[PDB]
């Protein structure tokens, strides 16, 4: 498992030279940035259960066979599993975002979640939307201006939506 | 590698839960530390050379028999000279890659682990090290609590 | 699945024997209150609609706020109405099934073990289906102890 | 108790070495995060007399039913109106509990670990005090991240 | 184990009643002296070594027959024992200091020591009389004005030394 | 695991008849040099350190891409294994010397060696040139004239430099 | 094979370390006494033929049956004469061998492990050989410590 | 204590048999070396202040700034002075232990085992006795085999 | 268990000094006679069933009741037992002579042995006899000038019946 300083130091020592004055630019922002980052984990976090409603709701309104008779979350059980299902994705997510690196949610999750799905027989396109609905509500309800002080967080939220495509990705 | 940040999520997922305000609160500690780490690290990589040839000239006239026995385990000619400038540059390399990562781990990993076997094959005292360690302490021209964060690794470094 | 008959089988069957006459007393009160299971059963899927309309009625009326307030988790619209009908349908629809199968097997199987994360994640507060039941149990129209059997399940039911 | 400094001084004692570098900046986290929860503690417990009214009217006029039915679990008349008073003044008290500790232990110690057999033995819907708590939080008058932290651990009593 | 904040809690709980101004007040102030105390327990771990040495070379030199032939400590066995017995309890005494409470260091180190001491047959005296001279040496290089920002830490200074008297009160 | 007495010993009771003369004046001839042979093992001995030294100095020197940035060895860890290595397959090669008699060496460190390097991605090449440089180190050191008594250690000198050539080629 | 230098070999090499001077010194007591052992095993060897006829000689006189009572397991005819000089050539030749190794490893191998169930079965008295070592060890020509050596092993076979 | 006899002792004893020729060749290694062993201690204990008083000089010589820098760790005063020669007593009185008992057991059991944390507290770098050492090594004056069985303790000393 | 060079070290490590002359020299006495203390140890262990043959002959010689019907050694058993007695006590007076102490005969054989004596009802008194007359056989065999090179042995003889008092006052 690494972060960003981990991944910099790994990648300066097996090449033998000092940190570049570009990687700590980079690393300086990341800094400099990491008071947004907190917020967007906090608010990612403490509102899950928001963000997991919105997507299930539009889940089911594109795609209405799946809570009708016969679909493949026709009952408690698999609504309950679809549910976790989801809100495992999002925390992982958080994860990453809190690191600022995928490699946590490519290694522990990504890894064979695609062979589980088609041997379960979920159909893994409609993860995915799932999965983009997920990032489309969280990009949302981060960038809400409200209750804050005024500020720019567009870079964490294109890191963030693009550790929503890559957990798409992963599954479609 | 051991970060706080890397422990703090393992921590987190060991559980199979969503994370805590404790969490945030040391990460938030992290980031506030961070700033003096990195100032610390860009300090301690763009004058470099002169802290390194400083060390040297310093080991030098502490321990005059060094330049002045024969034997391959000393610095009595240029080749001498040379690797030791590139042992302490191995040293600051390693420090500033701690610094860098805000903990112990790459000390840990990439020097200490492995650093007795090869002072007692080759016949290397760890004093000369120390008291080069000793004298970019003194000489790194940092302030404040940046220094202070500085200090604190060299220390870690002095105990070898 | 969990029915007393079901359950005397393997009673029966894990000590490899015939069966005794206190199976047959346990069956024999199953067959005297299947009479009354199934009358209760009848009763609840003849007047479904009528009582699904009166119970989203009683909810409205209770908890008004669930008609004024705007917000996907409530019925200000026709899709919520729909919804909470729908709801309450299965609801209705599980209790008939216990009923008919004279125990608390599917209630425990299709409902409860997945209702408390359901109404956790789309906010769906509790005490409104434990009044439309609370309604349902108050106008279903039994009497006896066939209504009483009926009462049973539909406690069973409010203990969400 | 499950503070911050008594996880850390654990998990150096469980060690049997010094404290380190992340557990001092731990500690440097909580420290600064103290002042916000210090100044939230100290505006809920002075303005907790209105906190407590505005709650218990907010109560009455969302839910009107427990003004108007007759019955022990309601408050139709003083007593009732005075035990929700106290139970209003339990939730306040162990928040403050709760933001002066830094940590959620007390809530998980003093109140959540029991409050699910109190409510489900005397009949008391959770929605009373989950609607009493966000009048609390949308009431309490605190700005910035003062505030943000309160409603952190008003969030954490909704999900009773 | 408490600290301040858990202490305060547990006997406002215990009484059941909001907290009074006064502890408000005395927890506002241990957190305005937060980074002092931080710099204190970093001074003090940080140089533990050096504290250790002028505790000992203090008490060797009042009492030399423990370093005489046929002493308490005449060998490599009994002088490693004495110097971690005595880097244990400065290690618990900044526990004490971080936590701001005695309890650790009561409860976890001073309870049965003393006879575990008479057991063994260590003269507690002069083991009271090193905690006395770590006392003085600590004090005197947590106080050291240089390489620091000016203020005042002798709220931090006088509850080190009561921590200290505790320590040597619990052996003497 | 044989020596040379042992060796004898089991050839002449598997053809079952007395010791030769000839065999009789080769173990008298052994016993003859035993103190020689005793003062090539302690000195190859207390003196490893810099034999291994010396060796690695050589093959460094003449391979320098070894410690360079990318090399097979530019790290502690990876120079502490070879030093480890060099000392180990030294110590078997006093074990031998001591013995008389390859068998140990052969037996519990030859067999088996070479497919662990190639399999651990070890250039052999090298090994087997570090290895030979051992062997010019020690044979110099062995047959250092200082601080002894004047003698031939020439047959001492040839054995243990063919063992150095078995180590050498089981792994080239 | 137990020799000394391979048990001390073996125990240095369990412990995963070089030498040390106790076995170097075990080593130096083994090369000191191997030139009385290799004098000893070269006189024995050397003089074989006569110790032979000589043992089978002194055998008879001692125990004249041996030559008088008709049956396979005696001496009376010249097949049974030269068994027995193959008997006491196979104990001079493996007494040789143990000199020769330094210790009881070829006693105990290849000899003591199997005569007890070889003298059953063929009805042979261990007295015999008893006395053709008794008589090879008084008349072995040896003087000093080769011959105390020499004894020392005959003694180790005098104990069937 | 780990001696050469005791250990050939606790082996016999432990498999309850009496002392075997490898033993007692063993003994005889232990005491033909013996007398060199005793040679060196008399020797080494005979010049002892002269000894100590030349490595004394020789640290000073080779580290000068243990006469210059003022501080308690140094020698630049007379109490440093004679804690240095009461050291150098104290390694030359456990390495003449040593050589008297013959083996490693004393420098195993009364110097090594607590040489570590003694010098990481007190801030004495091992090389000031690591030269002294070398210096009572080149001139103990001491010939032969009891030279080279001095030499042997003495580098046992090195690898400090 | 100590020898005599460790009980030396010992002793002089506990007060502080070097050896002094009078102790190196009675340690080199012992080194100059180690080799008639070998000719000891070897001949009283190479010759033990004769010494508890003719010790046994003695005692039965002088207490014939021993051997006669109702006494306590009047079967296979007992005999048996009586013999493995006495051959462990012999190996362990073996034993004390080859280290030049007594220290392993007191504290692993003499130390509960006269309990274990009357509580299994073995009379003591004439065990103490057939140790003296062992002592009595054993160094009539140990002074054989036969076979050997001419030299005085009277001090090992000396420590050695001090042995076997020491043994026989242990049961007596
Ligand atoms: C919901 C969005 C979709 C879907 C979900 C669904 N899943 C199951 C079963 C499983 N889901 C997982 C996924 C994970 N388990 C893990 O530990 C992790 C990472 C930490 C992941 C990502 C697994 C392993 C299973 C099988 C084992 C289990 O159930 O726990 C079901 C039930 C299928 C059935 O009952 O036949 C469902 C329904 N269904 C949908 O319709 C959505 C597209
Ligand atoms: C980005 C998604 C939005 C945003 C971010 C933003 N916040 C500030 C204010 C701050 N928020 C924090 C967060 C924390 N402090 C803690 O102790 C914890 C854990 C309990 C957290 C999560 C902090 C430290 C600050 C700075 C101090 C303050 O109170 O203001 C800013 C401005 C300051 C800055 O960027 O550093 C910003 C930009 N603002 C937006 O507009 C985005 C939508
Ligand atoms: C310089 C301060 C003193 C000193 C230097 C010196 N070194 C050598 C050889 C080596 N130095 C190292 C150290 C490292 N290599 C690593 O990868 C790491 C981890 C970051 C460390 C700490 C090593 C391994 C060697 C041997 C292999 C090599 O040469 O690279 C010499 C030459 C000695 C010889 O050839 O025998 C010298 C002189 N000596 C002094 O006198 C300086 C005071
Ligand atoms: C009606 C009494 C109140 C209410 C209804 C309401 N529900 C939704 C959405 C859902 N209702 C369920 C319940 C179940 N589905 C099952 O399979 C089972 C087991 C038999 C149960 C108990 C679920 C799972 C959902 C979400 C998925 C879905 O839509 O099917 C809404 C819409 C809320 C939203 O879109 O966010 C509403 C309005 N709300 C009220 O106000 C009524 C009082
Ligand atoms: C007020 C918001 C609503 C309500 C209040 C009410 N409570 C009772 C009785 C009880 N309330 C509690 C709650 C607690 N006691 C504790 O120690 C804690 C932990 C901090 C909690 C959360 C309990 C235990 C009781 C029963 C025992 C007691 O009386 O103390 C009543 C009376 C009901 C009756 O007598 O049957 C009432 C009315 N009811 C409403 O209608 C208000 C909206
Ligand atoms: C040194 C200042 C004094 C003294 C010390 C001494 N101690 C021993 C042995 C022990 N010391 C302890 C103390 C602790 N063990 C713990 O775990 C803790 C708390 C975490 C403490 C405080 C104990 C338990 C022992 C006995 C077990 C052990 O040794 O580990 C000795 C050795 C005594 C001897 O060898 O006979 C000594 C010398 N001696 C002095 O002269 C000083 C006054
Ligand atoms: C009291 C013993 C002495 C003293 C204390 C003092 N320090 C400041 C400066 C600061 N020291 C810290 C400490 C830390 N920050 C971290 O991240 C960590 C862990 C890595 C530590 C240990 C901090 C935060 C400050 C404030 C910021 C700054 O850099 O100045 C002061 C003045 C500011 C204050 O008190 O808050 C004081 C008084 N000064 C003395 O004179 C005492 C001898
Ligand atoms: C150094 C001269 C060369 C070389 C060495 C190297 N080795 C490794 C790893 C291993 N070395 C061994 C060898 C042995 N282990 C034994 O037990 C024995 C006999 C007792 C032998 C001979 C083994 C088994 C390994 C693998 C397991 C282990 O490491 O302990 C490395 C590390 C490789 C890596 O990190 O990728 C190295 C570098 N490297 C050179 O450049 C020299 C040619
Ligand atoms: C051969 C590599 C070199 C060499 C050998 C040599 N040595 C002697 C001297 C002796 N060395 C020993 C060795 C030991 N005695 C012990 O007790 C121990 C273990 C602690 C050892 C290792 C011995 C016994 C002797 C003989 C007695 C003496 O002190 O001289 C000689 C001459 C005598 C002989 O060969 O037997 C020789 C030749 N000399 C060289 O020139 C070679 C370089
Ligand atoms: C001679 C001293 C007395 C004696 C000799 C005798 N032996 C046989 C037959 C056998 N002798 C042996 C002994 C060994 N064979 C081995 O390999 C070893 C290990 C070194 C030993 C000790 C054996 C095995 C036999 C039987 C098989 C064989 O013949 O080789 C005889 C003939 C007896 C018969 O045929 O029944 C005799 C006469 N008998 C005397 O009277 C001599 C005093
Ligand atoms: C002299 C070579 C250098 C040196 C000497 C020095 N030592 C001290 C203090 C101590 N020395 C020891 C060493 C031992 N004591 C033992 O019992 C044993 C086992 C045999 C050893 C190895 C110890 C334990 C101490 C501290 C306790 C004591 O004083 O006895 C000093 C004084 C340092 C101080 O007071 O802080 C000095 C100067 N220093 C040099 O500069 C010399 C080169
Ligand atoms: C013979 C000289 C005398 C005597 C002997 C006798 N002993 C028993 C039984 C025992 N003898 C021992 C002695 C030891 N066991 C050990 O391990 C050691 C040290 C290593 C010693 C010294 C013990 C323990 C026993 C009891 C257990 C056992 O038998 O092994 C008997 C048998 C008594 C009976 O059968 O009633 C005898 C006869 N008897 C004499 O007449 C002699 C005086
Ligand atoms: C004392 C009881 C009698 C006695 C002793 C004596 N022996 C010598 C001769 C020697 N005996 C040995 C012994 C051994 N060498 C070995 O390798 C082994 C184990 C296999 C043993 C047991 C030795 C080394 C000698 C010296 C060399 C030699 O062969 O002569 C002497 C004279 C020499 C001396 O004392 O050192 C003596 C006195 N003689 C008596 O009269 C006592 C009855």
């Amino acid at each position: 498992m690494l972060d960003a300083f981990a991944k910099v130091v790994s990648q300066a020592d097996t090449k033998g030279e000092f940190l570049s004055s570009a990687q700590l630019d980079a690393l300086s922002n990341v800094v400099k940035d990491g008071s947004k980052r907190l917020d967007a984990v906090n608010r990612m976090t403490s509102n899950a259960s928001t963000i997991v409603a919105n997507a299930a709701r539009s889940l089911f309104e594109e795609q209405p066979q799946l809570i009708q008779p016969g679909g493949n979350a026709y009952t408690n059980r698999r609504m309950a599993a679809c549910l976790r299902d989801m809100e495992i994705i999002l925390r992982y997510v958080t994860y990453a975002t809190l690191a600022g690196d995928s490699s946590v949610l490519d290694d522990r999750c990504l890894n064979g979640l695609r062979e589980t799905y088609q041997a379960l027989g979920v159909p893994g396109g409609s993860v995915a939307a799932g999965v983009a609905k997920m990032k489309d509500a969280a990009i949302a309800i981060v960038n809400d201006p409200n209750g804050i002080t005024k500020g720019d967080c567009s870079a964490l939220v294109s890191e963030i939506a693009s550790y929503f495509d890559r957990a798409a990705a992963a599954v479609a | 590698m051991k970060t706080p940040i890397t422990e703090a999520i393992a921590a987190a997922d060991t559980q199979g839960r969503f994370l805590s305000n404790t969490e945030l609160q040391a990460v938030n500690g992290r980031f506030e530390r961070a700033a003096a780490s990195m100032e610390a690290a860009r300090a301690l990589t763009n004058n470099a050379q002169q802290l390194i040839d400083g060390a040297a000239n310093a080991v030098y006239q502490k321990f005059p028999y060094t330049t002045q026995m024969q034997g391959a385990n000393f610095a009595s000619d240029s080749r001498g000279k040379s690797k030791c400038a590139r042992d302490i540059g191995y040293y600051l390399r390693i420090i500033t890659y701690s610094l860098v990562a805000g903990g112990t781990g790459p000390l840990d990993e990439y020097l200490i682990a492995g650093l007795d076997e090869i002072n007692r094959t080759f016949d290397l005292s760890p004093s000369w090290y120390v008291e080069a360690l000793k004298y970019i302490k003194a000489n790194h021209g940092l302030s404040g609590q940046a220094a202070n964060e500085a200090n604190t690794y060299i220390d870690y470094a002095i105990n070898a």
